[PDB]
């Protein structure tokens, strides 16, 4: 019928009670959607004279 | 904190409310010292007459 995705939030895990045959189209996409992310350090400087 | 050595209170609301406010998001390893936020600044002024 449809794909019903439910997310827990209290263990930070999600379910998939949807098609029992093409779930592979979900494992691939979540695997491409869970990835460590790099972070950047920003510093700015200003100066003047009067 | 609040200083109020001398400040602008016009018999209205007497307050300075010195503050520094940080917010961000970071990925960090378990046992690790981590630099989050930083500021360093000098300020000079001169007055001459002859």
């Amino acid at each position: 019928k449809n794909i019903i995705i439910k997310a827990h939030g209290q263990t930070n895990a999600l379910i998939v009670t949807a098609a029992p045959d093409v779930m592979n189209d979900l494992e691939r996409v979540i695997a491409q959607l869970d990835i460590r992310r790099p972070q950047v350090l920003v510093e700015a400087i200003i100066a003047e004279v009067q | 904190s609040v200083a109020d050595s001398a400040s602008s209170t016009s018999s209205d609301l007497g307050a300075t409310f010195n503050t520094r406010t940080v917010n961000n998001a970071v990925l960090v390893g378990s046992g690790e010292t981590v630099v989050v936020g930083g500021l360093l600044d000098k300020t000079v002024t001169d007055t001459a007459d002859k």
